[PDB]
């Protein structure tokens, strides 16, 4: 009856401070508190964080970036703590206007300090980006998650930086609101046609649909062999076992064929990479190339013309 | 034919309805009750999709569509070639989704694993189930339902968004969307922590768990383990799943207005509702 | 009892000091609203 | 570059997109040849090469440097089971299952089927054993949820089996993994902290029945235990699901 | 007072006094909040009326 | 009264200074942002108006 | 007793110091609050 | 006063440097951007209406 | 009672130093005030 | 000046260059922005008009 | 000055020198997209204008 | 101190270049603000 | 000192390197703004 | 000058030249677009214009 959802016991030892590959130990800090919530859904120690240059750059230029929009929020809500609580998610840094196309010399109020705040959060992505690198050699492992958050980015660079570049107007690009954005993606449909239309569209939408139909399936299936020891699966690798195999014969038994215990990261790794990427490809073209998706629909044989 | 493991698992036992009647394997399928139960469904929807395009009279698989019946129809039969074939369809894709998941029940059993996926897959059928009959039932109609086409059924999405305005001001909607984006993102970030573990820079020993605790420690200042993003994936597409079909679930039937106008309860609130300033004011 | 682990000496000590505080909150609470009475009566 | 087609209706757009067909190939290829790596030849019921293989062909051998000096594993390699099946054919015809000799619990297979795992107990990052019991592991205690040392064990069969007398702990993780249950006779038995139902005033184990308390596989050193034995006793114990359904 | 001494035999000075110091300044915060609310009792719109500071 | 510092006794000095010393900033900060905002004690706007700098 | 761990003369003395900045910190503030009331008074 | 330096026997000196610095260069920031803000002491704007720049 | 582990004289001369770098910065802030309120006074 | 190299007793020099570094150089750029958003210290546009660029 | 070969006994030249590279790279490539950006200081339609190419 | 490790003597050189390297910064920054200046005043 | 292990000798002798360097990428980049200043001034 | 080979003695060979290699083509393929985008120096374009080809 006991579906491993919520763990039943929970123990508590010595904090673990983690491995000592080449890892500058003088750039990590302390253990933190102990949490009995997550320790009832996952693992209840907090920290050692590790911060190095890389990390003050990030943080530095995130603060900053986030600093930035909310002290425009509170000059949009006339310095008032009510106002500033009841229009939140109304409030937004716009671009500048079109008129102005990629020219710096738009006024603070208008797109100045989209400006300013666009380039602190390029600094601190980027920075970010270099420090998972980094993590990752540090301990000697490879470069997967560096390669997956570089698709990552590639959507965010095609969306704020790369795309309004070729239009020639930073008025294309994004604004920093929680209600402004969403307006944004609606406008951003209705002005290219039908972005259902779009086939990288369609491809980004089956790669999300895939990354939640495969997590869940994959999610599922190791609680179901967990009693084998399943969720070790670093060593069912190095050492198969009757949890690796039941699940491999489930899957080859439903629905033809299966994985490995590696293998199946090799998938999840590519679905989710391949919802962003396709997503960037079909942004940048839009607008660029194709100016109306559902007549390229019509003219591609997807829409009844 | 078989894995080099294969062999010893391959024993009879575990059915739902049936004996050693319909325990055999047909290649790597295995094939119970329910297997041929979910061939026989899903072999007739895709003939009727077929005998609806030679109705329609188009081949081309992007412009196939098989429409639900007219509004004036109701909750009743229609014509085979005006909706009849839709609902069809309908009854044989509910059908083999269901088949589906007893089969997969019946291969757990029989393998001695937990329930887990044939619980996850249900979460999809009811779905599937909340925009093809608890939706049109309630509001009605089987015209509300969508088509089976692969560019028609995003006309139905997009006309059905757009009855209330622009569609993510719906709340629901909003936590489904946070869901699934999140959900890739943590689908993203394990299989490249356990790919990196697994193939280290080149001449190095295989890395263990810890140096995962320890790479996601040093990242963000937390790890979740093994265990834990495994739950957490589980639960956060089948969240996902779930929000989204309440998000639709009371879309035509408690809500009828644009959604932005909903968001407006926030704004009215009697402390803050009349003070001249920001936006609202 | 055991609950807290503080004896009986301790505990009398700790509630006459915290008596103490607030008592002296209460004061500065009892010449504060006759303040705003005095200024601005609600009877 | 709007409406700019160097053929027909051919544009940046439909390069882009025949080129992502193409990918999506390769792609797709790429992963199933990795998927490949083990289980693979696949054979016939009665143990030679099938002559059917499968449309893709078998990856070129990689190799992993386990740690702590563990070897090697070359996969895809020369993969035996290295254990007797005690399963008898039903059918001449290949599709049809394989029935049990004898008993299939003690034989392991089937829901019972165990792996020839190493040996060796798993080791963390620092080379000690991974899993503990928790009088060995130093500093350890239950913090946040219902104790079971001290509880009664019941099978699915309404009766006693024992009690809990230790918890088995994965250090690295932090999380319990076993619960050490000494039966009628003085003997201890370990069973995955998975498969038992912690309530307020028992641990109740639905796989198995008071009586297969007894013949759960034992580990031969009182202060670790080892893959190989991990796995029979995770076979058993799940086993029992199938295999002890009658009482 | 009378007996009362004896609460801390049951509760912990701690917690009690941390739940105590967040209570008194959230309920100071909100009796604060409820008279700037109403127009009357608004000590910085009347002494606004009351020296024409518009 | 005088014995008010066995308070220290009970709890740790450096988490009460650090909460302190956020409290006390968030207050001041929020007690300003409240005098910007009501027309009247809007100091940068009176000086604006006193000297005709608009 | 200390739960946290200070003597009774750690205590006294740390008050006695912490008490000094406490006088320090409200005689700046209501300065502050005389100079803005002489200039602009809210009663 | 003159006992006010047992406070780095309390907090470390290289952790209070640190948010010292990081809540100083905020504030400056914060009113900076508060004074360009106001159409009055915006001094760029205000030189440019004196010299007649625009 | 030294948590930072610092003593007394550690303490003193830290704090010296500190007291110096606040009354140079505050100094140079008093001018900009200072000439800030005779270039345009806010009261 | 005075006595402030002890602060190199108490910080690490590596983390207060680098720190010095990142603020710096993120400062310059962000008053340089500021520059070129007024329509005036735009020098660019400034020498476009008075050069009759445009 | 003329110390300041010291700061190789602090840094470590390669992560200095990659760091650098990165830095100068991505400081004249904004450079060169702002200068692009202004109508004047574009030299392609400079030269398209001063040369009647369009 | 025990916190970085350096000594006096290293601290007080460390300082003297560091300062010598803020002096030249600082020339460099007031030189660019004279010219600003006298180009274009912002009072 | 031990930050990097580089004596002293061979920090010297890597700045004197970086330093012509460093004049190398500087004058190319003054005789740039020297022939774009004569071409199309920005003051 | 006449000693930057002991870049070598720092710098990985293979990762620097491969570094380079990606540069450079990213940049000759980004001035070609760029020059291609603009109504002048698209060559192709302007030898249409210059041999009458419609
Ligand atoms: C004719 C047209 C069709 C074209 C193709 C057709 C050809 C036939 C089909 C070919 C398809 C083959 C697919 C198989 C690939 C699988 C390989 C693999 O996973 O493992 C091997 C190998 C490592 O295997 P391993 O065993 O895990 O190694 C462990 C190591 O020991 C230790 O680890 P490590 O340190 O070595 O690194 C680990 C990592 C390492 O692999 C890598 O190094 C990947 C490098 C990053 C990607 C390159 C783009 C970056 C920009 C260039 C600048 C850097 C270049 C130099 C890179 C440094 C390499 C030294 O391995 C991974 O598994 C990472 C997986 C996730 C990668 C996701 C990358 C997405 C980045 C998004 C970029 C967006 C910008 C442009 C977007 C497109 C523009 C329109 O990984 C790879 O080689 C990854 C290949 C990267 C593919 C890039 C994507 C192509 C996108 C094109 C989309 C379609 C075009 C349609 C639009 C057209 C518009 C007009
Ligand atoms: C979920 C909420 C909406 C909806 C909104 C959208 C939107 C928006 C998009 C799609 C897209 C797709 N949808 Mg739809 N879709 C719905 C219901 C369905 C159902 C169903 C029976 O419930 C099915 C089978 C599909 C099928 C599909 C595919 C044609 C396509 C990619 C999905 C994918 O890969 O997912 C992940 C699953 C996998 C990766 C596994 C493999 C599944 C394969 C690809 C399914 C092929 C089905 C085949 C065409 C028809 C049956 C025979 N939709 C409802 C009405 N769907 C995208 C597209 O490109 O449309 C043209 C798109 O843009
Ligand atoms: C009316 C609205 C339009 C429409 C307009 C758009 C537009 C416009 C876009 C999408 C995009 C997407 N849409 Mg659509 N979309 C519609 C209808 C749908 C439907 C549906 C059922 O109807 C679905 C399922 C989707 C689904 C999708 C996704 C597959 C895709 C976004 C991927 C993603 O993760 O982005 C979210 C992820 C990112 C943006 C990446 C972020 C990465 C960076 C590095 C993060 C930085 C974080 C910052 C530092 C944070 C600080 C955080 C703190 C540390 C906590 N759309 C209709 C037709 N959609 C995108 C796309 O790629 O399309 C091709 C896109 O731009
Ligand atoms: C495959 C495609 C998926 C994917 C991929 C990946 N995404 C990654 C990685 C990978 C692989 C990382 O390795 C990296 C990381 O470290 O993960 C833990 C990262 C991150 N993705 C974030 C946000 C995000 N991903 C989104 C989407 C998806 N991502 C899609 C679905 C979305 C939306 C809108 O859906 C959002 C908002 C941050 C949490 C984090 C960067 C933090 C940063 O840049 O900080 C720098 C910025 C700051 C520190 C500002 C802080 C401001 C104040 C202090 C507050
Ligand atoms: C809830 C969390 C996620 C979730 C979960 C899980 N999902 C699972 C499992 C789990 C756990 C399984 O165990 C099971 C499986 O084995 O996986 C390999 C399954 C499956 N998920 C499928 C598709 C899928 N999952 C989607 C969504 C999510 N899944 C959500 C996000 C989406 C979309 C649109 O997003 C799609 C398209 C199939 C691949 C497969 C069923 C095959 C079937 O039932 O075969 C039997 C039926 C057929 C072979 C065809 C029948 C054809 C009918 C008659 C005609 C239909 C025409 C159609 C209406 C036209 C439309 C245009
Ligand atoms: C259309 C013709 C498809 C069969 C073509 C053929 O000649 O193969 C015969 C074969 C003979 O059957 P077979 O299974 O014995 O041959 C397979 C042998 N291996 C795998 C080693 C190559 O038919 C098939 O195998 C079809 C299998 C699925 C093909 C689906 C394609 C889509
Ligand atoms: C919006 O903002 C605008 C654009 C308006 C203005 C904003 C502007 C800013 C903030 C600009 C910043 C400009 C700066 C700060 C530039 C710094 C330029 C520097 C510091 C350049 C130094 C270049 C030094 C270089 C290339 C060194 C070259 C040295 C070499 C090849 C040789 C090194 C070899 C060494 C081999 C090692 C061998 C030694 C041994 C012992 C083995
Ligand atoms: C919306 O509501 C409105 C805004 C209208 C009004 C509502 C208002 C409220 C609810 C306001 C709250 C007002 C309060 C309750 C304010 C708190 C005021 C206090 C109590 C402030 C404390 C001041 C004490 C201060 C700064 C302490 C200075 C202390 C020191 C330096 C301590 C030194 C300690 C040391 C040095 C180390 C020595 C160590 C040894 C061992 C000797
Ligand atoms: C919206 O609200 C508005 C913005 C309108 C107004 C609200 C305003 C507020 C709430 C303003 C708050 C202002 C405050 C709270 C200011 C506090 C300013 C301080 C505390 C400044 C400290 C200056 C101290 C400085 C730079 C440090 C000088 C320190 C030194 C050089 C460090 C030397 C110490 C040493 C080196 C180590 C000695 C080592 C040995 C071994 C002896
Ligand atoms: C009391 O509260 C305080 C004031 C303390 C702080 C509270 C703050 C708030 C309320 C913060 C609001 C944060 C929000 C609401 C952020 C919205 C973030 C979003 C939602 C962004 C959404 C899409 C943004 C996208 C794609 C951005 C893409 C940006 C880019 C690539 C960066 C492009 C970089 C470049 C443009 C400009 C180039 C110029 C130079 C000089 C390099
Ligand atoms: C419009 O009306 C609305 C709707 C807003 C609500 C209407 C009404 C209500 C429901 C108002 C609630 C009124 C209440 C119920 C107020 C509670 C007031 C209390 C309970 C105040 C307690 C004040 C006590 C204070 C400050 C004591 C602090 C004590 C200390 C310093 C002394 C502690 C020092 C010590 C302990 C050392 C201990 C000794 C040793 C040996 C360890
Ligand atoms: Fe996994």
């Amino acid at each position: 009856e006991y579906q491993n959802i919520f763990s039943q016991v929970q123990v508590r030892g010595p904090a673990d401070l983690g491995m000592t590959e080449d890892v500058n130990l003088a750039n990590r800090s302390g253990v933190g508190p102990f949490s009995t919530l997550l320790g009832w859904f996952g693992n209840a120690q907090l920290g050692p964080i590790y911060l190095g240059s890389l990390g003050v750059l990030s943080l530095f230029s995130g603060l900053m970036w986030f600093f930035t929009i909310g002290i425009w929020f509170w000059y949009q809500a006339g310095w008032n703590p009510a106002v500033f609580l009841r229009d939140l998610f109304f409030f937004s840094l716009e671009p500048p206007a079109p008129e102005y196309g990629l020219s710096f010399a738009a006024p603070l109020k208008e797109g100045g300090l989209w400006l300013i705040a666009s380039f602190f959060m390029f600094v601190a992505v980027w920075s970010w980006w270099g420090r998972t690198y980094l993590r990752a050699q540090a301990l000697g492992m490879g470069k997967h998650t560096a390669w997956a958050f570089l698709s990552a980015i590639w959507l965010w660079m095609v969306l704020g930086f790369i795309r309004p570049i070729l239009m020639g107007s930073w008025s294309e690009a994004v604004p920093y609101g929680i209600f402004s954005h969403l307006d944004w993606t609606n406008n951003f449909s209705l002005v290219h046609g039908n972005l259902f239309y779009n086939p990288f569209h369609g491809l980004s939408i089956a790669f999300l649909y895939g990354s939640a139909l495969l997590f869940a399936m994959h999610g599922a299936t190791i609680l179901a062999v967990s009693r084998f020891g399943g969720e070790r699966e670093l060593e069912q690798i190095a050492d198969r076992g009757t949890a690796a195999e039941r699940a491999a014969l489930f899957w080859r038994w439903t629905m033809g064929f299966n994985a490995t215990m590696e293998g199946i990261h090799r998938w999840a790794i590519w679905m989710a990479v391949l919802v962003t990427l396709t997503g960037g490809i079909g942004i940048l073209l839009s607008g660029t190339v194709v100016d109306n998706w559902y007549v390229w629909g019509q003219n591609h044989g997807m829409a009844p013309l | 034919a078989l894995l080099s493991f294969e062999r010893k698992y391959r024993v009879p036992g575990g059915t739902l309805v049936g004996g050693n009647l319909f325990d055999f394997w047909v290649g790597p399928f295995y094939v119970g009750f329910f297997g041929v139960a979910t061939f026989f469904f899903a072999a007739l929807g895709i003939i009727l999709i077929a005998w609806s395009a030679v109705l329609q009279g188009t081949w081309n698989p992007q412009l196939i569509s098989v429409y639900p019946p007219a509004l004036e129809y109701g909750l009743g039969g229609a014509p085979l070639a005006k909706g009849g074939l839709w609902q069809i369809i309908t009854i044989c894709a509910t059908g083999a989704f269901v088949s589906w998941a007893l089969r997969e029940v019946e291969i757990c059993r029989k393998l001695g694993i937990g329930y887990h996926i044939p619980f996850a897959f249900a979460f999809a059928i009811l779905a599937y189930l909340t925009l093809v009959l608890f939706r049109p039932v309630m509001m009605g109609a089987w015209g509300y339902a969508f088509p089976y086409g692969i560019w028609t059924h995003l006309d139905w999405v997009s006309n059905t968004g757009y009855t209330y305005g622009n569609f993510h001001y719906n709340p629901a909607h909003m936590i489904a969307i946070s869901f699934f984006f999140t959900n890739a993102l943590a689908l993203a970030l394990h299989g490249a922590l356990v790919l990196s573990a697994a193939n280290p820079e080149k001449g190095k020993e295989m890395r263990t768990p810890d140096h995962e605790d320890t790479f996601f420690r040093d990242l963000v200042g937390y790890s979740i383990g093994t265990l834990g993003i495994h739950r957490l994936g589980l639960l956060l597409s089948l969240s996902a799943v779930f929000f989204s079909a309440l998000c639709m679930i009371i879309t035509g039937t408690i809500w009828f207005d644009q959604w932005v106008d909903w968001w407006q309860w926030w704004v009215k609130l009697p402390w803050w509702a009349n003070i001249p300033g920001g936006i609202n004011g | 009892l055991g609950y807290t682990g503080l004896t009986d000496e301790q505990a009398q000590e700790l509630h006459s000091v915290y008596m103490s505080g607030l008592w002296l909150f209460s004061a500065v609470a009892i010449v504060a609203h006759l303040a705003v009475y005095i200024w601005r009566p609600w009877f | 570059m709007v409406g700019v087609t160097a053929f027909g209706n051919f544009d940046l757009a439909s390069l882009a997109i025949y080129s992502f067909w193409i990918f999506l190939a390769g792609l797709i290829y790429y992963l199933q040849t990795e998927n490949m790596r083990e289980g693979y030849p696949l054979e016939n019921e009665d143990g030679t090469p099938a002559a059917n293989q499968g449309p893709f062909p078998l990856p070129k051998p990689k190799t992993f440097i386990l740690p702590h000096g563990r070897g090697t594993l070359t996969v895809p390699g020369p993969e035996s089971e290295d254990r007797p099946i005690a399963l008898a054919r039903t059918a001449v015809s290949e599709g049809f299952p394989h029935a049990p000799t004898g008993d299939p619990m003690k034989d392991g297979v089937g829901p019972a089927s165990w792996v020839a795992r190493r040996d060796l107990p798993e080791l963390d990052g620092h080379g000690h054993n991974k899993i503990k019991p928790m009088k060995a592991a130093a500093g350890f205690h239950v913090s946040a949820g219902k104790n079971p040392i001290g509880l009664p064990v019941r099978g699915c069969d309404l009766e006693i089996a024992g009690k809990v007398v230790d918890i088995w702990v994965d250090i690295p993780e932090q999380m319990a993994r076993f619960l050490e249950v000494e039966l009628k006779d003085g003997s201890t038995r370990l069973l995955p902290m998975q498969m038992v139902k912690v309530q307020s005033n028992r641990v109740h184990v639905n796989a198995l029945s008071s009586d297969l308390f007894a013949g759960i596989p034992t580990i031969k050193s009182p202060t670790e235990v080892t893959l190989l034995e991990e796995d029979k006793i995770c076979g058993y114990v799940a086993g029992g699901l199938m295999y002890a359904a009658p009482k | 007072m009378s007996k009362f001494y004896k609460i801390w035999m049951i509760f912990d000075p701690r917690r009690v006094f941390v739940a105590q110091g967040v209570f008194l300044f959230l309920l100071a915060v909100m009796i604060h909040l409820i008279l700037l609310s109403t127009p009357s009792y608004n000590w910085l719109e009347i002494s606004a009326a009351k020296y024409n500071r518009v």
